[PDB]
């Protein structure tokens, strides 16, 4: 398991494109989504600066076909999974093949809706247990063949949602999940202005006194 | 030596203060008064790091900011160690972790502004506040509003220093203020600003040297925001230009 | 079957053993002072089925059930259950799985239930997610499938064509080009021999004619994923192989083998955009000089706008844009909705002509 480097990190704070210019191929395919989105996507910025820096951002992005594959997952209708979202979210509070076998054999919007289910799962999980660090076995993020594409899709779906996905919430969830330190080390590098308020909410909502608990 | 570097400590030139506190370190017959010396030195190497600035260059200002940080954490460790019963140091305690705040809201801040550069400019659902930029500078409204009601508290807690201290956690104060100000005048609701400081903004008492400049950097920010006023988009990169530029303007004067 | 099989084994002391041979190998699935009397009998019960499948005692009926008892377990969804298969099969008989490639073909009786392991592998490729495991598995059916039998052998090529179209992450995984492993080169090496076998058994769904005049009423998916192995490059060990069938498929200066319907008797699209398109990913020259011809504006606007393909095929793509430039303009000016991003979208292609003319103007 391949955490992102602390130069990579840097340079997504950093903001420029020379440092990742100088950035092996694993680390960019672990950094890819934020920087496709940054890519293929209505200017935020309108400098003129920011004109070639994009170019070379997207100059450098080649490679690797995977950006294809992530590419389709910016490219369905948002508003549909929101509604769906959301009328699950409502359901909560009041599959014939594997989750494996389901999440290779797919296309972008089920796999999709798989993966913010389960999140609505393991929230509403932490909103009932209230304390105890539960046990789930969530099958794709054990999976460990099926793991950076998982990221890939966690990101997206970060990106996507601002208030449906919340940050610190998204942060702890994911702390209950299995192997996943590696999850919230991907979902703070791909939106950089996230390390702070995730390290105040992990201060907050733990245990107090005993370090030495599961 | 003590006396020459807590002068050099007092005007600025922090340089020679951190010279003379190595020689104070390798000095001293007690506990707490090598902790104390050990945080001083190490308050004076982050204020160097802080001098080692570049006008519009905001690389610089993230790297620098962190050495800041982190040397300012090693003297707050020192001066936790250094407080004693008989001598409970409350004011440089509370002085050096409200200036750590302050370098921290600083650090967000900044980063926020590189974050329309490194995000989307909202989602593809957003098609009168779009994006998670709004929402992170309206973090930096409460972090900034709380830190400026911090150092009142402080201001209000002392009642045992004299006008320069005071003057200088108004200008700290003061500091904070002008930063929540600029941003709520530029990208959080402009509608009801509608000032355009109509007030005086010369013709001063000017008691220091760093209370001008403090005040010239005051004068500068509040003339780059009656500017930018309505002109532009709420969201610009003019504003986050303007953040940036005062951020650096306020870290230069030491 | 995992729990309640937990919960009454350990609750029932007195029947550990149980006369039926499954019975006494589901104990042993479970079993992988009270701990040394469990480990002690487990090696009696050990020793017992090695007598049964390698002792004079080994019979066809108790191997066979033992086997296909295994082998069972092994399609279980559940990823423990194929841990323990795994488990069993190891400690009753790629280092790990060599019980298989070794062991396993040492057996008397190993004709029949090799046929009924094969099968049983072969549906496990339906299911498998381990491609190490993958790897092992097509070693061994490369080395011991029954060549015999055309049906198993034209499901053995399904299976594995199916392996490779719907599971592509197993063999992008498995040709990771940061580390090409000898293990990916022989496994390569092994498909490309299956595919190489079926096609010289049956030259001596979709219907193939050849410009040679063979005739074939093949799956179009086995075209993909031998397309898709041929993309993959010259293995290290062997290049026969690989040649032969790139000049079978792919003759040099010579027309390709054309594609028909079986039912409704049409001409089918051998080559589709997505396979068009890796095809120009591929670094091989025939197959992207194959791939060139009949390419639509449309079909080349969403060809250029992909990423990961090597230089001289943008090169190529953007003298072939300029040949429609200069064939057909207004209609590819229609098909262009953003004039800028098309224009810097070109002008990225240019350092990594007319075309970009007609985007500026």
């Amino acid at each position: 398991l391949q955490f992102v480097s602390p130069f990579a990190f840097e340079a997504m704070q950093k903001v420029d494109v020379v440092c990742l210019a100088s950035l092996s191929d694993p680390e960019l395919r672990l950094l890819l989504p934020c920087l496709v989105r940054m890519a293929l996507c209505a200017p935020a910025d309108q400098s003129q600066s920011w004109a070639q820096d994009k170019k070379l951002i997207l100059r450098l992005l080649s490679g690797v076909e995977a950006v294809n594959s992530i590419v389709a997952l910016l490219s369905v209708d948002f508003h549909a999974l929101e509604q769906d979202a959301s009328k699950e979210q409502q359901l909560r509070h009041k599959l014939q093949h594997g989750l494996t076998l389901e999440f290779e054999h797919s296309d972008s919007p089920r796999r999709l809706r798989l993966v913010l289910s389960e999140l609505l799962a393991i929230m509403n999980k932490v909103s009932e247990s209230n304390g105890e660090f539960f046990f789930k076995s969530s099958e794709l993020f054990e999976s460990p063949v099926y793991l950076e594409e998982a990221a890939d899709v966690l990101c997206i779906l970060q990106a996507e949602l601002p208030s449906l996905l919340p940050i610190v919430d998204v942060a702890e969830a994911l702390l209950h999940v299995r192997n996943g330190a590696w999850f919230l080390c991907l979902l703070v590098a791909n939106v950089p202005d996230s390390f702070n308020e995730v390290c105040r909410g992990l201060i907050k909502n733990g245990e107090r006194q005993d370090e030495e608990s599961l | 030596v003590y006396r020459i570097a807590r002068q050099a400590s007092r005007m600025g030139n922090h340089d020679m203060a951190k010279e003379l506190y190595q020689s104070l370190l390798t000095q001293v017959a007690s506990e707490h008064f090598y902790f104390w010396l050990n945080s001083l030195k190490e308050f004076s190497h982050a204020e160097q790091c802080l001098t080692g600035l570049q006008e519009e260059n905001y690389s610089s200002a993230l790297s620098c900011i962190a050495e800041s940080l982190k040397f300012y954490h090693k003297g707050i460790a020192s001066l936790t160690a250094a407080s004693t019963p008989l001598n409970p140091l409350s004011f440089q305690c509370e002085f050096v972790k409200l200036r750590i705040d302050l370098l921290q809201a600083f650090s967000q801040l900044i980063c926020t502004c590189n974050s329309l550069k490194t995000s989307p400019p909202p989602a593809i659902a957003t098609t009168q506040r779009c994006g998670r930029i709004s929402n992170q500078m309206k973090q930096s409204m409460e972090e900034f509003r709380s830190l400026a009601s911090r150092y009142g508290d402080l201001y209000q807690a002392s009642f045992d220093a004299d006008s320069a201290t005071l003057r200088n956690v108004e200008l700290q104060q003061q500091s904070c203020l002008l930063i929540s100000h600029a941003i709520e005048a530029l990208i959080l609701d402009p509608e009801s600003a509608s000032f355009q400081e109509y007030g005086s903004t010369g013709t001063a008492h000017a008691d220091s040297e760093y209370e001008r400049r403090m005040m010239s950097v005051y004068n500068h920010v509040l003339e780059e925001v009656e500017s930018l006023n309505r002109k532009y988009t709420p969201v610009s990169y003019m504003h986050t230009a303007c953040l940036c530029n005062a951020i650096i303007a306020l870290l230069k004067v030491p | 079957s995992m729990p309640w099989l937990a919960d009454l084994v350990q609750s029932s002391e007195g029947s550990l053993d149980v006369l039926p041979v499954q019975c006494l190998c589901e104990f042993l699935l479970h079993d992988a002072a009270k701990k040394r009397q469990r480990q002690q009998k487990q090696r009696q019960l050990l020793g017992r089925l090695q007598d049964l499948l390698l002792g004079p005692k080994a019979d066809e009926q108790t191997t066979c059930e033992v086997l296909d008892y295994f082998l069972r377990r092994l399609g279980s969804s559940q990823v423990a259950s194929r841990v323990l298969a795994m488990k069993g099969l190891s400690l009753v008989l790629l280092q790990g799985y060599q019980w298989l490639l070794r062991d396993l073909p040492r057996l008397p009786l190993f004709d029949s239930v090799r046929s009924t392991t094969a099968l049983a592998l072969q549906q496990a490729i339906h299911m498998e997610t381990d491609p190490q495991t993958i790897s092992a598995y097509l070693i061994y059916l490369s080395q011991h499938t029954p060549v015999e039998e055309q049906a198993q052998h034209s499901d053995l090529a399904l299976d594995v064509a199916r392996l490779v179209v719907e599971r592509s992450t197993i063999m992008s995984h498995l040709f990771s080009k940061l580390s090409p492993s000898a293990a990916s080169d022989a496994v390569l090496s092994a498909l490309l021999s299956i595919f190489s076998r079926y096609v010289r058994r049956m030259r001596q769904q979709v219907f193939l004619r050849w410009s040679s005049g063979e005739t074939a009423t093949m799956h179009i998916l086995v075209v993909h994923a031998m397309v898709i192995l041929l993309t993959l490059g010259p293995p290290r060990a062997d290049d026969s192989e690989f040649q032969a069938l790139l000049d079978i498929w792919f003759p040099e200066e010579k027309p390709l083998p054309t594609a028909f319907l079986v039912d409704t008797s049409e001409e089918a699209l051998l080559l589709p955009d997505w396979l068009k398109l890796r095809m120009i990913r591929s670094e091989v020259l025939r197959l992207v000089d194959a791939a060139l011809q009949d390419l639509e504006p449309q079909q080349l606007l969403l060809f250029v706008q992909s990423f990961g393909i090597p230089v001289s095929s943008m090169s190529k793509l953007l003298q072939f844009l300029d040949q429609a430039v200069a064939h057909d303009p207004q209609t590819l000016e229609q098909n262009i909705m953003d004039k800028n991003y098309m224009a810097h979208l070109v002008e990225v292609q240019h350092e990594r002509q007319t075309f970009h003319s007609l985007l500026t103007a």
